[PDB]
DNA sequence: ATCGATGTATATATCTGACACGTGCCTGGAGACTAGGGAGTAATCCCCTTGGCGGTTAAAACGCGGGGGACAGCGCGTACGTGCGTTTAAGCGGTGCTAGAGCTGTCTACGACCAATTGAGCGGCCTCGGCACCGGGATTCTGAT
DNA sequence: ATCAGAATCCCGGTGCCGAGGCCGCTCAATTGGTCGTAGACAGCTCTAGCACCGCTTAAACGCACGTACGCGCTGTCCCCCGCGTTTTAACCGCCAAGGGGATTACTCCCTAGTCTCCAGGCACGTGTCAGATATATACATCGAT
């Protein structure tokens, strides 16, 4: 006694048993099928015409067969698409990237079906690097708008959580391989299932992501001294790591080369930094700090919006100060 | 012999040494014409990092050859 | 009478941050009176913190938590951090 | 825990104003005073917790809050 | 039935409340407020049950002083009704942020 | 070796270590404590002279005068809150005029 | 008697104050006139209040002094209020104080 | 475990003013926390007048001029007189 | 020619908020202080800088006062300051009872 | 003497504060505020000078009055 | 206006509990005696404050004229108060759990004192260069048109 | 609006003076160098904070009503502003004074220290009288009829 959704791209179907389980307050597998038919009709335009016909309001989540009724009407229409693709109609593009409306559906589907218990994401010791804190849906999609990435570029997160910042970036651009390094335990135990389902949820919806891995262990292990020195783009949530934990990140940031861009909550370096013979040790001599625009309509616990600060390793200034001590 | 020191910033200096000189006397003479703090200077010869008391004759860099300078932050 | 002040030490710290700037003899006496006043506020609290634990020694630890009371939010974040490194540097020497 | 600042009710602030002598309250004061009471408590508790961390304890006695108000300039009699 | 005129009730509270001494804010909603603010500075803090009574006493005696010095201002502008551009005034004159 | 050079200070560590003993601020003094204290005072007098020097160029002057400290302090909102009670000689006030007093 | 309190005709313990000037690090050497002259001044201020509380308690016809009385003691004075203008008394209360235009016409 | 007070002394002072009156234990611990506060202003003022005049002692002359500063007008004028009587009465006896 | 009433005054502000010099002469203020010190003790000599310190205080106390006074009068929909305001502004600070 | 504090000098102070239009009864108000204020300072200033066994009010005795007042002054040798 | 009843004032008795009084038990107050050291006074000192002249030259003082502003008031639209029904959520007191606060244990590395040596710091010398001042120029609003 | 009309920036020159190097002489800062005692971990123990939970019920809450009060506007009456003339006293320079602050000295008598003595104050202890609840009159007042 289950519910079946036939794959529009010919992959293995996703089966959800009855009764349909509840993941959290606002994302459950019963309503998730309503959006699944809603977003897959956005995928195949001929499939959208099949659900404009004869799909009336009168279907409810309490009834099994009535939820099955739209599902059985979906399963009849997928067979109409696959026989249409065998003729002169070209198939849907498989190697494309999911749009933000479809990256809305897939990642939350990975967030729900992999991470069963979100309460276990909150079992930590506070005021520590073990403090769990995730990112909003828009601000990572804001970085997709505002920050340019390529294949020589490599997006690696520090303290990824369940890793949805890498997931929203590895699906966005084409970096060669990603790392999400996790000192926390319980979102890393979910990251094994976040890795399995998401690679499968790019099979069922049929889009492309980049190569990624969410890794458990130490980001302050001494292997990652040069592995950070291999990284181009580094995301870090330094609100409550502790500054000596951030100072040991400043140890690993002494070995980074040109073009490194760090997007972080608490500034390593002030916006109004100035180089003099007192702050020769400080980190603002080599990177410029600019504040990315915090989200409109987003109030945090303090009352100010969450500020992530764009950096850029630019060693231009440091020789210029050394030149302007000769000058005049 | 004279050597050439090519940096990461595109700027290359024309610095004149002896073939027997130590890097410490070079890093002092880099502090002459460039004034960059030698305790924040970091030199590389071709995968062999220059150490202070070590010479050129330890490393046997040829005349009119190319070095690499890195700006380390203390 | 040979009187003491901090008149020379501020002049060194001025040349670290601005070599091309001097400081006149009126606005020297402000910075002389200033450091004589911030020292009395901080070394006032280390008197008050020791009695409350009924101890009789100002360690380096009371100054660290006298500063986190007495200065504002943002400014105390650097000054505590600037202090620890100087003790750290003092430990190797 | 989240959002207990609505727990200070609308008739609570109403009771406080009558002790001062307010004959007639407007309607927007009830969102002002929930801002005034929060900012006042963030300066008392921050100092009192900082006394606790110096003593190497986890328990905040009544003789920490009094040493927070005394330094604040609001000396409290009656709790030791 | 009967109706009091508007205002004659509140004048009877002011005479009633200025004689009593009991704490005008209730005991328990206030305690879930103090533990929440103290949550974001250090976690796992145990409050004595006499230190929570300290914060309730000192936070009434601040706010009563606020509404005394609110009420000199609204009478000063020939009004009777206190408005939030009085509370933002009085904290500006005392030198607060 | 001094004891400022052994830790990288410019402020003295002799003069501070004496003044904790002349004051009776406590009975006996920990040995790393006057180091920590002189670390702070350096940072605060490198904080004022930083904001002094910027605002002194705008009047195209070379030396620092007591009007320049008054413009360094009341502008910064983290030194204002520390130095709230203190008047400064020869200071004057910030150039600031109300909104309703400007004409049409 | 052998007590230094009764040799001066005081109540407050003149021996104790000579201790508390020492173990407080107020100064090194404590002169002989210092505890005796001080402990008289403490006696006068406390007797000043318990008089004025006693005049306000018996007009409320009660036996003991409750802290509602001490609030009425200080706040109805001129010179105790200027000293204790930075004091919050626990469970005191405020004065009867209604402004001019708030009374009904 | 000793924990001292000024509690027994107010019972003497209360009965010599209103002998037909008592005092509750609440408003007892106000008057215990009052004398501890008036002490540490007066005893905390002689700490400055000793060192503002480069001295090391505390006579009964500093304590007289510590009362002059702290207490307001008509109250300061009696408390000096009530004290100096008890200096002289300790003196001749 | 003729100015509008109130056009010079918006220039007298800008002239005075850029300057540093003492706005109350030296000589009558000094003969004021020697009055008031006479009621406490006779034949009191003042150092020259010990009157300067009073003049740096008594200006910078009054200049602070009219800043707080002018906040009151704008709050009451006026422009003109009046002696009910100085009696108000000095009251909220608690410098008056 | 207090009469000697003029009419335009109070008009010079109030222009520094940002006042635009001044009434006429301020001029005996502001003389009255000032005459209070010095009776707090000099009474404390004299009491330090009484104690030092001197008759010459130094610059320090005015500074120690204003510190104790809570009106701390920088720039006279603190 | 006086009903009117409502809220408040005062008063009844009584069982609860909160001091007020006693035991004796324990560290601090008191004596005194001895040693040293800061303080009192004298003695002079050389500055720095009071004093008063004399002329200049801004600044205070007088006055009057025009008008923008405060003052009294009306109108009118609405927002805050009073009351009645309704519904959570504190308050009680109940009981258990245990984390941890507090006290002692028990040795100890840290800080102080004394003495040894001397280099950084301060006072007085010079002296330059920065602003004070000057009298000249561009620029910027004010008000009348 | 566009002119015009003084204001004030701002400057190109120079002239006094005070800050920035320079000297040198002394005394506080560093050194050992040994010690004693305050402090740190260790262990233990009951203290009350915490969890919680059923049970009555005072306390918020939602809403309908309506009225008094914030608010906008008008004006009108006159107070401040601005300007121009007229006068006083601040101001600088001044010089002479001489009192009082400042440092040295000299020695004394008060304070600390130590050992000693004991009893007043403190915590328990039982006993008791002030009070608060619970109700019952007593007052008197606020808005309608």
């Amino acid at each position: 006694l289950e519910l079946r959704l036939k794959s529009p791209v010919g992959a293995e179907p996703a089966v959800y048993p009855w009764p349909l389980p509840v993941y959290d307050k606002h994302h459950d597998a019963a309503h998730e099928i309503i959006e699944t038919i809603r977003w897959v009709c956005e995928e195949i335009p001929d499939l959208k015409l099949a659900m404009e016909n004869y799909v009336l309001i009168d279907y409810d989540t309490k009834s099994f067969e009535s939820m099955q009724r739209l599902c059985d009407k979906y399963n009849r229409a997928i067979d109409s698409i696959h026989q249409l693709w065998k003729g002169t109609t070209q198939p849907m593009k498989l190697n494309t990237r999911p749009s933000t409306g479809l990256l809305r559906h897939i990642l939350q589907q990975v967030y729900n079906h992999s991470v069963t218990d979100p309460e276990k994401l909150n079992n930590y010791e506070p005021f520590s690097p073990e403090v769990y804190g995730e990112t909003s849906f828009d601000l990572v999609a804001q970085m997709i708008d505002e920050i340019k990435m390529t294949d020589d570029d490599l997006f690696v997160d520090l303290g990824s959580g369940v890793g949805q910042v890498v997931l929203q970036v590895a699906a966005a651009t084409n970096c060669k391989h990603h790392y999400g390094v996790e000192k926390a335990d319980i979102p890393a135990k979910y990251a094994e299932t976040m890795d399995r389902e998401f690679r499968k949820w790019m099979k069922w919806y049929g889009k492309k992501h980049a190569e990624y891995t969410l890794e458990r262990g130490d980001f302050l292990s001494e292997e990652w001294r040069e592995r950070i020195a291999n990284t181009s783009v580094i995301f870090v949530n330094n609100f409550a790591f502790g500054p000596e934990v951030d100072h040991q990140l400043k140890e690993r940031f002494a070995n980074m080369k040109e073009g490194g861009r760090i997007v972080s909550s608490k500034p390593f370096a002030p916006l109004n930094f100035r180089i003099n013979s007192r702050n020769l040790s400080d980190i603002g001599t080599i990177m410029r700090v600019v504040e990315l625009s915090p989200l409109k309509g987003s109030v945090s616990w303090t009352g100010k919006p969450v500020s992530y600060y764009l950096h850029t390793i630019d060693r231009t200034i440091l020789e210029n100060y050394f030149s302007s001590l000769k000058n005049p | 012999m004279q050597i050439f020191v090519k940096t990461l910033t595109g700027k290359t200096i024309t610095l004149e040494v002896e073939p027997s000189d130590t890097i410490e006397n070079v890093k002092a003479k880099i502090q002459d014409k460039e004034g960059i703090p030698p305790d924040q200077q970091r030199l590389i010869f071709a995968g062999k990092q220059l150490e202070d008391g070590r010479t050129l004759s330890d490393y046997n860099i040829q005349k009119e050859s190319t070095l690499h300078l890195v700006l380390r932050l203390r | 009478t040979r009187k003491e002040s901090y008149a020379i030490y501020v002049y060194k710290v001025l040349k670290q941050v601005h070599p091309d700037t001097g400081i006149s003899s009126k606005a020297m006496s402000i910075m002389n009176s200033f450091v004589n006043d911030v020292f009395e506020r901080i070394a006032g609290e280390a008197s008050r913190l020791a009695h409350y634990n009924k101890r009789s020694t100002i360690t380096s630890r009371e100054i660290q938590t006298a500063v986190r009371l007495l200065l504002p939010g943002e400014l105390a974040k650097h000054a505590v951090s600037e202090g620890t490194k100087a003790v750290t540097c003092y430990t190797s020497a | 825990l989240r959002d207990n600042i609505q727990g200070i009710t609308k008739p609570a602030i109403r009771r406080l104003a009558r002790r001062g002598g307010v004959k007639r309250i407007s309607g927007l004061i009830y969102e002002e005073t929930r801002g005034v009471l929060k900012v006042f408590l963030e300066n008392v508790i921050r100092d009192a917790v900082t006394y606790t961390e110096h003593a190497k304890r986890k328990t905040v006695t009544a003789m920490d809050v009094v040493y927070a108000l005394k330094r604040q300039g609001r000396t409290l009699y009656g709790f030791g | 039935p009967h109706r009091y005129r508007p205002g004659t009730v509140a004048l009877r509270e002011i005479r009633r409340y200025q004689k009593s001494t009991e704490l005008l804010i209730r005991k328990l909603p206030f305690q879930r407020l103090v533990r929440e603010i103290a949550q974001d500075f250090k976690t796992d803090l145990r409050f004595q049950s006499s230190a929570v009574m300290a914060l309730q006493e000192a936070s009434e005696a601040y706010l009563v002083a606020l509404f005394e010095d609110t009420n000199l201002c609204a009478i000063h502008a020939k009004r009777v009704t206190i408005m939030p551009k009085d509370i933002q005034l009085a904290r500006r004159i005392r030198g607060e942020r | 070796k001094t004891r400022s050079s052994r830790a990288g200070l410019q402020f003295p560590v002799g003069r501070v270590h004496r003044l904790l003993r002349k004051g009776n601020y406590a009975e006996r003094v920990g040995a790393g404590a006057p180091v920590y204290l002189a670390a702070v005072l350096e940072y605060l007098t490198a904080e004022i002279l930083e904001l002094a020097g910027n605002a002194a160029r705008d009047n195209k002057k070379t030396r620092i005068i007591p009007r320049h400290l008054q413009l360094a302090v009341r502008n910064d909102e983290e030194l204002n809150k520390l130095l709230g009670r203190v008047t400064i000689a020869q200071g004057g006030v910030l150039p600031n005029i109300q909104s309703v007093l400007l004409p049409k």
